[PDB]
């Protein structure tokens, strides 16, 4: 068994986290292989 | 093995050195990640082993040791946080307002943040710290940047 896991942290919200990114509205399609594409 | 709730790296030594191939979430005794990270293979946790339990290529999700447990959903209004766990780097929270993937089968939240491949499976959180889905299945947009669905499973 090649793959192994190691703990990296608790799952918590951080107040005053760095903020980035925009908020695109995109038409997309999802194929049987789980890949998204643009319409 | 360690089954404490939290976020974990998914590592391999099959390549040069130790490589991070993705990330996942331990909750209620079940480990949750994206299918493309593990391709459904068994995992090691210390001396112990985690066997796959459920998965689906099209959803791009997999659970180990039990059924999918995560069921919180984006409210469609508020900012969220990606708890990015990049290879070789400390866990970091990044706050953002999701966009939307419109599909023929309905709308999904999306996050416009670009992290290494080995960051796939990192949790996206709401303001109460609940996991609303996992990062790393998405699309390349016109300018060549990346946007990830907020991918969430079903708790049966």
């Amino acid at each position: 068994v090649d793959m192994y896991i190691e703990r990296a942290g608790d799952i918590t919200w951080e107040k005053d986290a760095e903020v980035t990114g925009n908020s695109p509205r995109l038409d997309v399609a999802l194929d049987e292989s789980g890949d998204f594409s643009l319409v | 093995g360690e089954t404490t709730d939290g976020v974990y790296r998914v590592m391999t030594r099959r390549l040069l050195g130790s490589t991070q191939v993705g990330v996942g979430v331990m909750q209620e005794g079940v480990f949750h990640t994206m299918w493309h990270v593990t391709k459904g293979a068994a995992l090691r946790s210390g001396e112990g082993r985690l066997d796959p339990y459920w998965g689906d290529v099209k959803q791009d999700l997999v659970s180990y040791c039990g059924p999918w447990k995560l069921d919180a959903a984006w409210d469609g209004l508020s900012e969220v946080q990606l708890l990015a766990v990049p290879p070789g780097e400390r866990a970091k929270n990044i706050q953002t307002l999701p966009g939307i993937f419109k599909t023929k089968d309905g709308d999904i939240g999306a996050v416009a943040l670009d992290y290494p491949a080995g960051t796939s499976g990192s949790p996206i959180l709401d303001k109460c710290g609940r996991v609303i889905g996992l990062y790393g299945n998405g699309v390349v947009i016109k300018n060549g940047s990346y946007v990830s669905a907020i991918t969430q499973g079903k708790r049966e």
